[PDB]
């Protein structure tokens, strides 16, 4: 459902090739003002000739666009307009729907651009944990489960794709204390300190350390996990390196920035 | 004068302003009930037919549509012309210049298309003003009616040559020798000046080659003293 983009864009056409015509028909009513070497009129009517050019074509592109308008007669929309004539005297549910658009993404602008609050300083529940990590765990290809083996302590265990998977222990809240092990592991009957690895995974360990330390928010811990959960997310290629070669060294990935290249490079 | 006619009782000149004894409407009738054969005098009637026959086919409209806007903010509104006899000599003009027509394609615009014969019309109207103006006559009914009709031809916006006054009114003036204090259809006008554009002292501003083969007699006309302008100036684009 992205052809709300499509009959903007359509629209957008629409009005350039209007006001294309009217440029080349109002410029075209002008003889070459002031030349004294050469015309150089000639230039600007090819110019506007190929912007109308232009403008048709990407009418054309676009129409190749918005494949078919469905059915369902407006969604469930018709209650009192197109209802019963009592119902509509109708526009009161129209009218609410736009505002709360707007409100919506008013805010959500607003907050992302305070975000650069100036707080200066701060002066003058093992419940919520298990749900929150649910609802992390509701995001695709991120199969995780906490044990709690000793303690209030949240010694979860994540997998993406691969036997990449990450012990990452938790304090309630503001989890820390990670440690990543590709395939296999958990010895015994619980988690392990090992962090085994091949010297890469071992940087994967620092690298997510650093993010731990990083994403350090004053409140909202489940906005801080969600961005966790996300920013660790991105490892699921390790098929990219930007700044440098493929293999510039064994390992690449430092993704703060969310685009993962070759370490030793930031 | 431009006539070079061919032999004529007297002056066949005289015959277009001896044609006031005429009916009103249907010039095609008038125009065979004066003379219809010693009209044409050149065969490249291609000098002034398109570009100087323009200005009295507009103005015609122009003045019958200033008719029922006497209710304008001004006393005629732009223009008036309610003696009569600037009213005979445009019917006149009318008339030679639907001979012209008729004799040559390139006759004055529709000024846009579709009269069904605008120049009957336009005549028609003309001569309904022109009758109760003559000697000594009210004035305008249906012709008021007539004159709000607007056909899919109208153009408006006409040049009409004025000249800037110098209101130094009573007290004193402080000018410069540069940077002016704030206080002509021969083509002569493009979007932007291109040419040499010798104005003149009042309104003029035409210009010197004008780029026309054998309408030089305006230009001649023109080259000397002119309607009190006839300090004619060079002012560059």
């Amino acid at each position: 459902g992205v052809n709300l983009e499509a009959f903007s864009q359509a629209i957008s056409a629409i009005q350039a090739l209007r006001s294309s015509v009217s440029r080349v028909f109002d410029c075209l009513k002008d003889g070459m003002r002031n030349k004294e070497t050469l015309e150089g009129r000639e230039k600007a009517f090819i110019a506007n000739f190929q912007d109308n050019l232009h403008s048709v074509n990407r009418d054309l592109n676009e129409l190749e666009r918005l494949s078919n308008l469905v059915g369902k007669p407006s969604e469930n929309h018709p209650l009192h307009n197109s209802g019963l004539l009592s119902l509509d005297p109708y526009s009161q549910l129209l009218q609410a729907y736009k505002w709360s658009n707007k409100l919506q993404y008013h805010a959500g602008l607003a907050s992302g651009l305070l975000n650069q609050q100036s707080l200066k300083r701060s002066a003058n529940p093992q419940y919520v944990d298990d749900v929150i990590s649910r609802i992390d765990r509701m995001f695709p290809e991120m199969s995780i489960h906490l044990s709690r083996p000793n303690g209030t302590s949240a010694m979860l265990l994540v997998t993406l794709g691969k036997v990449l998977k990450v012990i990452v222990v938790m304090r309630s809240l503001f989890i820390d204390r990670t440690i990543v092990k590709g395939y296999n592991t958990e010895d015994g009957k619980l988690d392990i300190w090992s962090k085994s690895s091949y010297q890469v995974f071992q940087k994967v360990t620092d690298h997510a350390t650093t993010a731990l330390l990083h994403y350090q928010l004053p409140q909202m811990p489940d906005v801080v996990v969600r961005s966790f959960m996300t920013w660790l997310r991105s490892y699921i290629k390790l098929f990219q390196a930007p700044c440098q070669r493929c293999g510039k060294f064994l390992q690449d990935g430092l993704p703060p920035t969310w685009r993962d290249f070759r370490t030793l490079e930031a | 004068p431009h006539f070079l006619n061919t032999p004529d009782k007297s002056p066949g000149d005289r015959l277009a302003e001896i044609c006031a004894k005429i009916t009103d409407v249907d010039i095609d009738k008038v125009m065979i009930n004066l003379k219809t054969e010693e009209f044409v005098l050149d065969m490249n009637t291609l000098q002034a037919l398109q570009q100087l026959l323009q200005w009295v086919g507009d103005f015609v409209l122009y003045l019958l549509v200033s008719l029922p806007n006497q209710g304008s903010p001004l006393r005629p509104g732009h223009s008036f012309l309610r003696d009569g006899t600037s009213l005979g000599m445009l019917r006149e003009l009318m008339v030679v210049i639907r001979i012209w027509g008729l004799l040559k394609p390139s006759c004055l615009p529709v000024y846009t298309a579709t009269s069904d014969d605008s120049m009957s019309l336009l005549f028609r109207l003309l001569t309904k003003l022109w009758i109760c103006c003559r000697d000594e006559g009210a004035a305008s009914p249906a012709s008021d009616g007539l004159v709000s009709r607007l056909q899919p031809k109208q153009p408006l916006r006409l040049r009409f040559g004025r000249a800037p006054t110098l209101p130094s009114s009573t007290s004193t003036l402080q000018l410069d020798g540069l940077t002016r204090a704030p206080g002509l259809h021969l083509g002569a006008y493009p979007t932007e000046e291109c040419k040499a554009c010798t104005r003149c002292g009042c309104v003029t501003m035409l210009k010197s080659p004008n780029k026309t083969t054998a309408v030089t007699q305006w230009e001649q006309r023109w080259i000397k003293n002119c309607l009190c302008g006839g300090l004619w100036r060079r002012v560059p684009l």
